[PDB]
RNA sequence: GGAAUACUGCCAGCUGGGACUGAGGACUGCGACGUAAGUCAAGGAUGCUGGCAUAAUGGUUAUAUGCCGCCCGUCUUGAAACACGGACCAAGGAGUCUAACGUCUAUGCGAGUGUUUGGGUGUAAAACCCAUACGCGUAAUGAAAGUGAACGUAGGUUGGGGCCUCGCAAGAGGUGCACAAUCGACCGAUCCUGAUGUCUUCGGAUGGAUUUGAGUAAGAGCAUAGCUGUUGGGACCCGAAAG
RNA sequence: AAGCUCGUAUCAGUUUUAUGAGGUAAAGCGAAAACUUUAAAUAUGUAAGAAGUCCUUGUUUGAACGUGGACAUUUGAAUGAAGAGCUUUUAGUGGGCCAUUUUUGGUAAGCAGAACUGGCGAUGCGGGAUGAACCGAACGUAGAGUUAAGGUGCCGGAAUACACGCUCAUCAGACACCACAAAAGGUGUUAG
RNA sequence: GCCCUGAAAAUGGAUGGCGCUCAAGCGUGUUACCUAUACUCUACCGUCAGGGUUGAUAUGAUGCCCUGACGAGUAGGCAGG
């Protein structure tokens, strides 16, 4: 995966998400994939009747599997539908956006400030 | 993979209605296949002689299996003995029908068949030859 | 018919995660931590302060 | 060392004639005068067969399936042993996982501060 | 052609050589004619 | 020596202001608070009050103001323009019919099929009835003379939809339509093998090695109609230098 | 388009792992760059299990041409997905510019040949005062919100904002560049 | 590093205009703000896909219900009017 990220560095802004942002992202934009139908979580039995095979039978079990990368993480991570975030609600914080985060831009690895950016994009 | 019969046969639409309901509420693959066949054009619905019906009843334990021809059941003056097993089909050319009955059979149609076997138990689905004309 | 956001809507927030009630009941978002008294090492102080 | 029709080969050299020079294709005719090879050449988005004769002075035998051989042995023998004495298998290859914590102790490795002076 | 390593088109190099042999033989036939006449 | 503040982060921390929206339309679910009756911010807005009831709101329209908007169609696709047509209005105005093949679909009957050249009859160019022929199809292959498709349960093999058997299923066995891959069988042509015998050149035996055929190996066609394709007729419409 | 044969444990403009080659050269140590072991990506190449895996004998110990027999799913790397396959079929299509990258040859200077990748055409929208190719950009009808590229004296929505330096031009500059006149002059100024 | 010479004609003239000089110029930093058919959420239309339903006592089965994603378009193609 690190090779994939190196390859698409110019077009993404990745980082290391923390517990709090994982939790809010999943309670707010958390939508599950069920028969290819982007069903919102909004429940427990929803998650349960698809991810019961892996013992994930709440939403905290799901957040747990995602954050403490687990044995069934591929299953959880493909159950979740790609979060569709809003534009950042404080601006991106730079005049021009397509430079590496290191050169005062926004793309590329951002090891720990991804939490701030994402909470704002939420 | 067309999803409606292009014919405006009142009776074909009644049969398609019956078999949509049966295929929707039985879960026995016989219904799925017989329905999918009820949508087939005339060059994909080829005729099954009574000879192939005889040659199929020749098989092992296929003595009392009724045979099911979604197309039509023509005749073959090139045989001289027919078994006495029930045959269900759409259309029965009068020669073949008289032959089946003279030997003693029964040319039930597809809805008498629906009653006699909803899941399709104990039945042979025969499809005629197709790659003749090219 | 309508997706109601947790992290507000306490009713939804407690429908999911039946634990949020004890969270708030013990005030676990503001829990202290005992006073550890491990003064550090001279070598570490050196290699920090010194050039 | 002699050839047979259909073994995945390599190529090499001992100039600017026709530079494939590195491709691994299948031989199709073990002839004395030459060896013919098929190449999968992409024309737009079209993998085509390119037939080309070569002289055997610049051709070596690829061995790219020897790894699969060795690992078939490894995995079959391992799962057989695991059926013999039952523990977890994990009989699949993994990508490099990230390292975990550790204490880097300075008792003799006191740190040394350097800048582009060079010194 | 009897030198390089691959040609990208029964080896065609030998065919090159035999074609040249037919050519020079045609030369020789049209020379034997000229020296007979 | 002991502090506070800053910075960074966390709260399923408290609290206030503003904007837009209110889709759905008996009940059912997940919850929560309460002992329980019940209640609730929990599968989408209700409660209270006011003004007017008609040009007040909304629609149409002329104009004003703010911002936007290069003239249409065609042919070159690049000065992507140039160039060519356009004064204005009404009516007319350009892929049609037919023959022959072919495709896909629908309908009738089905080893058949096709009544309409013609006869009979008639409420009269209609409808209704009909004999005998004839076409196509049910037999191929040969340059031609000609010969002309079962050793077997029309064949084993490998898949194969459906069904049967077992058990709850999974899975297992059984049979396997269509079709395909492969090896065999049969008919015709080709090369040999050459008889029983012969008016002595006619007759053509067994087997094999080849090849090959839209070949057989329990038939699928015939007719009508609709949509389309190609060719030919003036052939989408107007326009040429002529004999 | 239809037919039929799967809903593929199959595929993918992708990564990894393996082994390839071009090894440029940082190795370095050789006998005194002196080798030759070798290395990162530089950029391609084939391969990673169900018919696989084997166990048992007929064959010119080898290689297998024949069997028969075991290991269905920890059944063999990461990631994504259901649109994958094959027979019959049928309409339009054939012209051509710009840029980037790899590369061969060039001279007044342009440039010419390749190969690959975008874009343009069939394509609107925001910005660059205007515009074939420049910068953003997933076009149903509307509401609210937040931003990209570009901006915030006035035209013109948005700081005559804050902070550190520099410059005065007898037609500055706001340039677009990582181009041309461009090599120099100057008792202009600033820092080295 | 800014600055000045570092050549260029001919209707009147263009940093887009006005104008600007501790800038409204040049280099740079931190903020705040403005705005696209882009991104998020909601409502409506349509198409595609996945589920459900031919049972009275009431309908339109070519229907009715629930759920999700998507929507430029020439030559051509298909469908409903």
């Amino acid at each position: 995966t690190l090779e994939l990220l190196k390859l698409i560095e110019p077009y993404v802004a990745y980082g290391y998400p923390s517990y709090s942002t994982i939790r809010q992202l999943v309670y707010k934009r958390g939508f599950g994939k069920i028969n290819k139908q982007r069903v919102p979580l909004s429940d427990n039995a929803i998650i349960e009747a698809n991810l019961g095979k892996y013992g994930i039978l709440s939403i905290d079990d799901l957040i747990h599997e995602i954050i403490t990368v687990g044995p069934h993480f591929k299953q959880a991570n493909n159950f979740l539908w790609p979060f569709k975030l809003s534009n950042p609600s404080g601006g991106w914080g730079v005049p021009r956006k397509f430079k590496h985060f290191i050169q005062g831009g926004s793309f590329g690895n951002r090891e720990e400030f991804i939490n701030k950016l994402v909470k704002s994009m939420n | 993979h067309r999803t409606a019969p292009k014919s405006d046969n009142v009776y074909l639409k009644l049969l398609v209605k019956l078999y949509t309901f049966l295929a929707r509420r039985t879960d026995a693959p016989f219904n799925k296949v017989v329905l999918k066949a009820l949508f087939l054009s005339k060059i994909n619905r080829p005729p099954v002689s009574v000879s192939r019906i005889a040659r199929a009843l020749k098989q092992e334990g296929a003595a009392n299996k009724t045979v099911v021809v979604v197309g039509t059941v023509t005749d073959d003056a090139r045989i001289f003995e027919f078994p006495k097993t029930t045959v269900a089909a759409l259309r029965f050319t009068a020669g073949a029908r008289a032959k089946i009955v003279k030997a003693g059979g029964e040319c039930i149609t597809l809805d008498q068949l629906a009653v006699r076997a909803p899941k399709g138990q104990n039945t042979l689905i025969l499809r005629g030859p197709r790659n003749s004309r090219e | 018919v309508l997706k109601k956001n947790p992290l507000k809507n306490k009713q939804v927030l407690l429908r999911l995660n039946p634990y949020a009630k004890v969270f708030a009941a013990e005030k676990l978002g503001s829990k202290k931590a005992e006073k550890t008294g491990t003064k550090p090492a001279a070598v570490f102080t050196e290699t920090l302060k010194h050039d | 060392k002699v050839y047979k029709v259909g073994d995945i080969v390599d190529i090499k050299a001992n100039m600017p004639h026709k530079f494939y020079q590195g491709k691994t294709g299948v031989v199709y005719n073990v002839t004395k005068s030459s060896v013919g090879v098929i190449i999968n050449k992409m024309v737009g988005n079209r993998y085509l067969e390119k037939r080309l004769n070569l002289r055997v002075e610049h051709i070596k035998h690829s061995k790219c399936r020897q790894e699969f051989l060795e690992r078939v042995k490894a995995n079959a023998a391992k799962r057989a042993e695991a059926k013999a004495q039952g523990v977890a298998v994990q009989l699949k290859r993994q990508p490099a996982q990230p390292r975990e914590s550790r204490i880097v102790s300075t008792e003799g490795n006191v740190p040394q501060t350097l800048a582009p002076v060079p010194y | 052609l009897d030198d390089q390593w691959l040609v990208e088109v029964i080896d065609p190099r030998t065919l090159n050589r035999a074609e040249r042999k037919r050519l020079v033989k045609k030369n020789e036939k049209q020379q034997r004619r000229n020296m007979k006449n």
